[PDB]
């Protein structure tokens, strides 16, 4: 069963790489050298992701040092092999995954049955060189990753020959043309920028003039503005007339890489940090001289925290670059300082460091099976030593450092047991049980965070787990679907860590304005700090706010795809979330949505609302009028479609279906109204030959002249729609049939329309005192109510997609779009995030890398750093965190994110008012409470009268006739103000404490 | 930059009295500062000079990045306003940003009574009434101003 | 010691010797190849209030290799990304090894007081100062103020 992918496992994955590039990985078989922390990390990435085959080789025994970053290792295996024991786990992640051990690893022609080789940290340097030379020459990809505490590389050696098929895996730009001059420049129409480069490629379709400009060849682009570019001369081709859209189209390129032999000598650095670009020498000299210290050393590797071996390593370091010149170049001195912290870390074992590098590279992995995105090129070195405490708390020397016999003795090694122990006791509030919110606990269950006496973790998060989670939410399994995400991913981490057992409180609640009962003072005030894993941006926006109110650190987080990002929020220092976010895609016209739709994100647009007018809003309008008694009256001075809805009802009544049949006939009738009629109706009014006002054609730029459409029941996209239609009409009227019966026959639908009579089109208070009259009581129609839709993307059975890709595509037809089809129809609809475990992982290391200056005060804004990550490139920026801006009132000077007023007890609104004057020298001029204004200083002298006397909660009362509830300890209000001149001045917010 | 969407409209609605734009008067409901309740005199010299048109205003839970809701509440002869009160303007979809405010709105639908733009339609039959019976089709958007917007 | 350590100290003790007006530019005590730099916002430009602070490495191959260059302060600006990156001819197209640190500066002084948004390296914020050129302005006269440092 060669070609074919699971779309409801793979869903999230397949939008970020695509079909071809996964039916290339189900065709690579990979192997993994070296099963401790940074080996798992990606296993388990490359395992989801889908190959052919993972083989595994690590004979050593488990100790309980391993523990530090293996979370598939726990107590019970020790004394075991580390591969075999992994192995049995591994498994568990993707049944279309075999894993296999390799027990043992005697001769370097056992790799010949693997595409793809990775070598981590267990590997030493000589069995490296040697087997990327056996690699390199056979025509095998290799890789390798080491982690040394706070430090980590990672190499990449694809061979000769390797061919980037998407250098980005951006969807290709494309535009519509204005103007194509005979030297090559296009203008872009209605002045859209292109978004393209010099040195992109591309084709043209629909260019009237330069006839053979649209076979499908094509053109290289230099970029000549933000609206325009240049393609070559084009007078051979003919003479420029009207129309065309260009698409851009990702050729082929060809790239070599060196051997590892090679590249040791003369390295190629991509880099990860702008203000660490010495320390790439530095630390490709250091990694290597750690292995030649371990082979004079028994194998052992520097002692922790020890002056002599770090003192020999730099000995060893200063004889390799004289050995290598090329690397650090002529005038670099060594660096001996990074490279004794280097020394003092080796046998340090961080999750942070682990899970990023554990991204990063199955990322590359993915990349040599599949030829999708820029594979790195060819080292990269990376480092968080800000990561590291203040030494005047936290001390590191070779006792605060030294192993304690448990598992976390490889961190203790490097931030010491102050440290772990303070960690240990802290108090975490994670909100989202996703991707993200998996690999975070993951990690804190690794670092012991929330496992001492004082401390706790708390996640929630209302939402239960489904098939396509599984792809990249590792902590759940098959029989898990339809549980709740962070009840059972509290379990699995608990299994990982027992130290734990008891310490996480899985809640199931949303977290908003109406779960403060829950989520109240007591609880925020006792946090240490924020972590956020949630997706949509009006809850983040909440729980970054209730933060910068309770004053809060909060770390946030996000991918998009192949594309991550890290921020921290720090009290009176930094910027929030929500002080800048950039805005988000502009909304689709609504005449281009009702009548001029050119492309099928407008058809997919307005399919969703005909979806939600059959079979949701129908039905609601429906029960409503048979059971509410005073519907009809309330809809006649209450809605505002009050035509509509009566329509809509009386429908409901008229064509009330009996059997299966009658719902076949309803969607046919439908298709004609919808993709027959009213597009006749729209070209009687607007003809393909209209012109405008000044005289120049109608349908002309962004404009498609439509055709009406011939039902065709062996068009695949009519015979859907009919059979989606009439399930889905079906279900609203608890009718008979529908899909559980089989599998749609367009012979059977046929004979149902072939003898239905079908009407021809003609050009197209009183109104309603018809529908009014002509709707029956309710009291009539005993025993009869609608069951109204529920749009849910993720159930392939339910018609739902079926229908609107079908909708979707019928109106595609009529104005010359071409089809789309469902994953791509339910990607715009569902409006689903791509999202693949390798930047999930990785971006979570990063938090956890910051969390340690979280767990430190560090209040130094340049210790700290926001991430940007693109892994198809690869790119890897790091930024310091923007300072809070500052405002000045009055001369005072005050922070225009975290600071406010605070007025204790429930006080009279003048009382506040001069209260304000005779403090602060500021005049409130407005004044409200959530989204009611309750002071305004333009209100009439008699509005005033009323609440000028007033304390605030009868205020609020007073204004919105519903009081505040019991349970409210506090209150927000917003203020304008003038300062003494009388000027406008901005203001922080007041907290009124009840 | 930013602040909360309570404390923007505070400092729109302020501004709104402090100076207001010609021949517009726009008050938020004291119970729900997101609904808004407008009128537009008709500008000058257009068909709709001699009435009042009421409309509906609402700013959405993540305003300033999402556009305002619009309504037209009275009933206009317009090629770009429907029979339900939508209105196609560029700004509300197209060319909306965070530094845009209620008053650019408001503008652009005076600006927009005084110059329909029936090229791109909403209300299809009158558009094509507006580009071949141009003068018929101001005698209709004339009389339904007398039947339907007040006076003033 | 090197040829290129010996380019930088000449540079070094030119940019004290006689310094460039309105910008600082100081090197590591660790690193003589990192350079701290501050720029002043040009006089009746949207930038005139506040002050600048980028960050200069020089690479191995200097000065054959043009220096990186990185905003450190939020900027509204087409030629200056997300991340501080900056779109110069005469760091890509126009480097020679003739040209100086001196050169880079000067360059990105005269780029604060003219931005051109019509250049192939723009950004979005570009189509915002092609179409809305005043508003573009405004929001960069914002920026500084909530972002760049007084003076």
């Amino acid at each position: 069963a060669a070609g074919e992918i699971d779309e409801s496992l793979y869903s999230r994955q397949l939008y970020v790489l695509g079909k071809e590039a996964m039916l290339k990985m189900q065709t690579s078989n990979v192997l993994i050298l070296g099963l401790k922390g940074l080996g798992v990390e990606i296993a388990k990435n490359v395992v989801l992701a889908g190959v052919k085959s993972m083989t595994v080789f690590d004979p050593e025994p488990v100790q309980l040092a391993d523990l530090s970053t293996q979370f598939f290792l726990t107590e019970k295996d020790i004394g075991q092999k580390r591969g075999d024991v992994t192995r049995a786990k591994l498994a568990e992640l993707n049944a279309y995954v075999p894993v296999n051990v390799l027990d043992s690893l005697d001769d370097v022609t056992q790799l010949s049955q693997f595409q793809v080789v990775v070598a981590t940290d267990t590997v030493s340097l000589e069995d490296k060189v040697k087997i990327n030379e056996f690699c390199h020459s056979s025509g095998i990809r290799f890789i390798s990753s080491e982690t040394r505490g706070l430090f980590g590389n990672t190499f990449v050696d694809l061979g000769d020959e390797f061919t980037v098929l998407d250098p980005t895996g951006e969807e290709p730009r494309t535009g519509m043309v204005s103007d194509i001059e005979p030297d090559g420049t296009v203008t872009m129409l209605d002045d859209n920028r292109h978004g393209l480069e010099d040195g992109n490629f591309v084709r043209f379709s629909e260019v009237e003039g330069l006839d053979k400009l649209n076979d499908g060849t094509l053109f290289k682009v230099e970029v000549l503005g933000p609206f325009a570019f240049r393609i070559g001369s084009v007078k051979e081709y003919g003479e420029y007339k009207k129309g065309g859209i260009f698409t851009e189209v990702k050729v082929p390129r060809k790239i070599s890489f060196k051997s590892l032999k090679q590249q040791l000598s003369n390295p190629e650095f991509v880099f990860s940090d702008f203000a660490k670009f010495d320390r790439a020498a530095q630390l490709h000299l250091g990694f290597q001289a750690l292995h030649q210290f371990a082979v004079r050393h028994n194998g052992e590797l520097p002692r922790t925290m020890n002056d002599e071996d770090a003192n020999e390593l730099i000995k060893l370091v200063t004889d390799l670059s004289v050995q290598q010149p090329e690397v650090l170049g002529e005038g670099v001195d060594v660096n001996e300082d990074l490279i004794k912290e280097l020394s003092y870390q080796a046998r340090g074992d961080i999750p942070g460091v682990v899970a990023f590098f554990g991204g990063l590279v199955a990322q590359e992995v993915l990349k040599a099976c599949s030829g999708k995105f820029t594979p790195l090129k060819q080292f990269m070195y990376f480092d968080s030593l800000e990561s590291l405490p203040d030494p005047k708390n936290f001390p590191r020397n070779e006792k605060t450092t030294q192993p304690v016999n448990s598992r976390y003795d490889n961190q203790i090694a490097v931030f010491g047991l102050d440290f772990q122990k303070k960690i240990a006791n802290s108090k975490v509030f994670l909100v989202g049980s996703g991707a993200i919110g998996c690999e975070m606990l993951k990690n804190w269950a690794l670092l012991g965070l929330g496992s001492g006496s004082d401390g706790y973790i708390v996640v929630t998060d209302n939402d239960s787990i489904e098939k396509s989670n599984l792809n990249r939410q590792f902590l759940f399994r098959p029989k898990d679907v339809g549980k709740n995400k962070s009840e059972v991913a509290a379990e699995a981490v608990c299994a990982m860590n027992p130290d734990l057992k008891g310490k996480i409180n899985a809640k199931i609640d949303k977290v908003g304005p109406e779960t403060e009962e829950i989520f109240n003072d007591s609880f925020w005030e006792s946090l240490d700090f924020v972590t956020n894993a949630l997706d949509n941006v009006d809850a983040r926006t909440y729980v970054d706010r209730r933060c910068v109110f309770y004053r809060k650190p909060l770390l946030e987080s996000g991918t998009l795809g192949t594309k991550g990002n890290t921020q921290v929020i720090i009290p009176r220092l930094t910027e929030s979330y929500s002080s800048s976010r950039d805005p988000p895609e502009k909304s689709i016209p609504l005449c281009t949505l009702r009548s001029f739709p050119n492309k099928i994100d407008h058809t997919i647009a307005w399919a969703k609302s005909l979806f939600q007018g059959y079979f949701t809003d129908s039905a609601e309008n429906v029960n409503m009028y048979l059971t509410q008694p005073n519907f009809v009256e309330q809809t006649l001075k209450q809605s505002g479609d009050v035509k509509g809805v009566l329509e809509s009802i009386s429908d409901s009544l008229s064509s009330k279906p009996h059997n299966f049949e009658d719902c076949i006939k309803w969607a046919r009738l439908e298709f004609e109204k919808k993709f027959n009629h009213d597009i006749k109706q729209l070209l009687f009014n607007f003809p393909k030959d209209a012109k405008t006002s000044n005289g120049e054609p109608f349908w002309s730029g962004a404009k498609r002249a439509p055709t009406p459409l011939e039902f065709d029941i062996y068009n695949n996209d009519h015979f859907h729609f009919v059979v989606a239609g009439a399930s889905l009409r079906a279900y609203n009227y608890g009718i008979k049939s529908d899909d559980s019966n089989s599998k749609p026959n367009v012979d059977e639908y046929k004979s149902v329309i072939d003898h239905m009579i079908i009407p021809e089109f003609t050009p197209n208070s009183d109104e309603i005192d018809q529908l009014v009259s002509s709707l029956p009581d309710p009291s009539t129609l005993a025993g009869f109510k609608l069951e109204p839709v529920d749009f849910e993307k993720d159930d392939d059975t339910n018609h739902h997609i079926e229908f609107i890709t079908a909708c979707s595509n019928c109106r595609a037809q009529n104005y010359f779009i071409e089809t789309a089809d469902r994953q791509k129809t339910k990607f715009i609809a569902g409006r689903i995030i791509p999202a693949i475990a390798t930047t999930t992982s990785l971006v979570t290391g990063l938090v956890n890398l910051e969390l340690y200056k979280l767990i430190d005060n560090k209040t130094d804004i340049e210790q700290y750093k926001n991430g940007f990550v693109n892994l198809a490139l690869p790119f890897f920026g790091f930024s310091e965190p923007i300072a809070s801006p500052k405002g000045e009132y009055n001369n005072k000077k005050y922070d225009k994110i975290w600071d406010r007023f605070d007025i204790k007890g429930d006080i009279k609104l003048s009382d506040l008012i001069e209260h304000f004057e005779k403090d602060e020298g500021l005049e409130i001029t407005m004044l409200s409470y959530g989204v009611s204004l309750l002071y305004a200083s333009f209100f009439p002298p008699k509005k005033l009268k009323e609440r000028l006397n007033l304390p605030i909660t009868q205020l609020v009362k007073l204004v919105t006739k519903k009081d505040i509830p019991a349970h409210v300890s506090t209150m927000i209000l917003e203020i304008c103000a003038d300062d003494k001149e009388g000027e406008d001045v901005e203001v922080p917010f007041i907290t009124i404490h009840l | 930059g930013m602040a909360s969407l309570p404390k923007r409209i505070i400092k729109e609605t302020e501004k709104l009295v402090s100076d207001p734009v010609p021949g517009i008067t726009a008050e938020p409901h004291d119970d729900n500062l997101r609904y808004f309740q407008v009128t537009i005199e008709g500008p000058e010299q257009s068909p709709y000079e001699d009435g009042i048109f009421e409309l509906e205003l609402y700013l959405p839970d993540d305003y300033p990045m999402e556009a305002p809701k619009v309504r037209f509440l009275t009933k206009i002869y317009h090629p770009n306003i429907d029979r339900l009160g939508r209105i196609c303007l560029d700004v509300l979809k197209t060319n909306w940003s965070p530094a845009l405010q209620i008053r650019t709105v408001l503008l652009s639908i005076q600006a927009l009574l005084a110059s329909p733009n029936p090229n791109d339609p909403l209300a299809n039959d009158v558009a094509e009434d507006w580009i071949k019976n141009e003068q018929g089709a101001k005698a209709k958007a004339r009389e339904w101003t007398k039947l339907y917007a007040k006076k003033k």
